[PDB]
Protein backbone atom coordinates (compact mmCIF):
# COMPACT_ATOMS: atom_id res chain seq x y z
CA UNK A 1 0.00 0.00 0.00
CA UNK A 2 3.13 2.32 0.24
CA UNK A 3 4.38 4.38 -2.91
CA UNK A 4 7.48 1.91 -3.25
CA UNK A 5 9.14 -0.85 -2.33
CA UNK A 6 12.21 0.69 -2.59
CA UNK A 7 13.16 2.87 0.89
CA UNK A 8 15.85 5.27 -1.05
CA UNK A 9 12.77 5.88 -3.61
CA UNK A 10 10.95 7.27 -0.63
CA UNK A 11 14.15 8.50 1.39
CA UNK A 12 15.50 10.81 -1.68
CA UNK A 13 11.92 11.86 -2.95
CA UNK A 14 9.83 12.46 0.39
CA UNK A 15 10.22 14.63 3.58
CA UNK A 16 10.81 12.49 6.91
CA UNK A 17 6.98 13.26 8.36
CA UNK A 18 6.01 12.15 5.08
CA UNK A 19 8.17 8.70 4.48
CA UNK A 20 7.79 7.50 7.58
CA UNK A 21 4.14 6.99 6.65
CA UNK A 22 4.95 5.11 3.90
CA UNK A 23 7.91 3.36 5.39
CA UNK A 24 5.64 2.15 8.25
CA UNK A 25 3.63 0.23 5.85
CA UNK A 26 6.88 -1.44 4.57
CA UNK A 27 7.76 -2.82 7.92
CA UNK A 28 4.36 -3.85 8.97
CA UNK A 29 3.93 -5.78 5.82
CA UNK A 30 7.70 -7.13 5.54
CA UNK A 31 7.38 -8.31 9.58
CA UNK A 32 4.60 -10.15 8.41
CA UNK A 33 6.32 -12.05 6.03
CA UNK A 34 8.99 -12.91 8.76
CA UNK A 35 6.28 -13.77 11.66
CA UNK A 36 4.97 -16.12 8.11
CA UNK A 37 8.42 -17.62 7.68
CA UNK A 38 9.31 -18.35 10.92
CA UNK A 39 5.94 -19.81 12.20
CA UNK A 40 6.33 -22.75 9.25
CA UNK A 41 9.87 -23.30 10.08
CA UNK A 42 9.12 -24.46 13.59
CA UNK A 43 6.62 -26.71 12.42
CA UNK A 44 8.47 -28.40 9.25
CA UNK A 45 10.81 -28.56 12.64
CA UNK A 46 8.80 -30.83 14.17
CA UNK A 47 7.76 -33.01 11.65
CA UNK A 48 11.74 -33.35 10.80
CA UNK A 49 11.73 -34.22 14.51
CA UNK B 1 -6.30 18.56 35.10
CA UNK B 2 -3.30 16.79 32.85
CA UNK B 3 -0.27 19.03 33.71
CA UNK B 4 3.45 19.14 32.76
CA UNK B 5 7.08 20.68 34.11
CA UNK B 6 7.49 23.19 32.28
CA UNK B 7 6.85 25.32 28.96
CA UNK B 8 8.18 28.00 26.89
CA UNK B 9 5.69 30.74 25.91
CA UNK B 10 6.58 32.39 22.43
CA UNK B 11 6.00 35.83 21.46
CA UNK B 12 6.13 37.22 17.63
CA UNK B 13 4.35 38.38 15.09
CA UNK B 14 3.76 37.23 11.26
CA UNK B 15 1.14 37.80 8.15
CA UNK B 16 -2.22 35.54 8.33
CA UNK B 17 -1.10 33.81 5.46
CA UNK B 18 1.84 32.81 7.35
CA UNK B 19 0.04 31.34 10.14
CA UNK B 20 -0.29 28.10 8.21
CA UNK B 21 3.39 27.24 8.24
CA UNK B 22 3.07 26.96 12.40
CA UNK B 23 2.90 23.67 12.71
CA UNK B 24 5.01 20.58 13.38
CA UNK B 25 6.90 19.89 10.48
CA UNK B 26 6.52 22.40 7.72
CA UNK B 27 8.29 24.56 4.85
CA UNK B 28 8.53 28.06 3.22
CA UNK B 29 10.02 31.40 4.23
CA UNK B 30 9.58 31.16 7.68
CA UNK B 31 10.07 27.49 8.99
CA UNK B 32 13.46 27.22 6.94
CA UNK B 33 14.55 31.32 7.80
CA UNK B 34 12.66 33.08 10.94
CA UNK B 35 10.84 29.97 13.12
CA UNK B 36 10.76 26.43 13.07
CA UNK B 37 9.04 23.33 15.28
CA UNK B 38 9.91 19.95 15.91
CA UNK B 39 7.87 17.22 13.86
CA UNK B 40 7.12 15.69 17.56
CA UNK B 41 5.70 18.94 18.98
CA UNK B 42 3.64 19.18 22.13
CA UNK B 43 1.28 22.11 22.68
CA UNK B 44 -1.13 24.55 22.08
CA UNK B 45 -0.97 27.42 19.66
CA UNK B 46 -3.31 31.05 19.54
CA UNK B 47 -3.58 34.01 17.87
CA UNK B 48 -5.40 37.14 17.35
CA UNK B 49 -5.15 39.84 14.69
CA UNK C 1 5.68 28.43 -18.92
CA UNK C 2 5.93 31.08 -15.69
CA UNK C 3 6.92 33.63 -17.17
CA UNK C 4 4.71 33.78 -20.13
CA UNK C 5 2.79 36.54 -21.59
CA UNK C 6 -0.31 34.53 -22.07
CA UNK C 7 -2.32 31.35 -20.39
CA UNK C 8 -5.00 28.99 -21.94
CA UNK C 9 -8.05 27.95 -20.01
CA UNK C 10 -9.12 25.49 -18.21
CA UNK C 11 -11.49 24.34 -21.11
CA UNK C 12 -8.18 23.25 -22.84
CA UNK C 13 -4.57 23.61 -20.90
CA UNK C 14 -1.44 23.93 -22.37
CA UNK C 15 0.87 20.83 -21.79
CA UNK C 16 4.11 21.90 -22.31
CA UNK C 17 6.84 19.26 -22.75
CA UNK C 18 10.59 19.74 -20.97
CA UNK C 19 13.35 17.32 -21.87
CA UNK C 20 16.92 16.86 -22.36
CA UNK C 21 17.65 20.02 -19.87
CA UNK C 22 18.63 20.60 -16.80
CA UNK C 23 15.86 21.56 -14.26
CA UNK C 24 17.15 24.34 -11.76
CA UNK C 25 14.06 24.30 -9.69
CA UNK C 26 16.02 26.64 -6.87
CA UNK C 27 14.65 29.56 -8.44
CA UNK C 28 11.31 28.23 -8.79
CA UNK C 29 10.33 27.21 -4.71
CA UNK C 30 12.76 30.19 -3.15
CA UNK C 31 12.04 32.87 -5.28
CA UNK C 32 9.09 34.72 -3.66
CA UNK C 33 6.55 35.24 -6.18
CA UNK C 34 4.41 32.52 -5.73
CA UNK C 35 1.10 32.34 -3.48
CA UNK C 36 1.66 28.84 -3.12
CA UNK C 37 3.81 25.50 -3.56
CA UNK C 38 2.33 21.96 -2.87
CA UNK C 39 4.19 18.81 -3.71
CA UNK C 40 2.06 16.04 -3.53
CA UNK C 41 4.08 12.72 -3.95
CA UNK C 42 7.45 14.54 -3.61
CA UNK C 43 9.31 16.91 -1.37
CA UNK C 44 9.81 20.59 -2.52
CA UNK C 45 13.53 20.38 -1.52
CA UNK C 46 14.44 16.88 -2.75
CA UNK C 47 13.49 17.80 -6.50
CA UNK C 48 16.78 19.73 -7.01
Amino acid sequence: GAISSVLNDILSRLDPPEAEVQIDRLITGRLQSLQTYVTQQLIRAAEIR
Amino acid sequence: DLCFTNVYADSFVIRGDEVRQIAPGQTGKIADYNYKLPDDFTGCVIAWN
Amino acid sequence: VFNATRFASVYAWNRKRISNCVADYSVLYNSASFSTFKCYGVSPTKLN
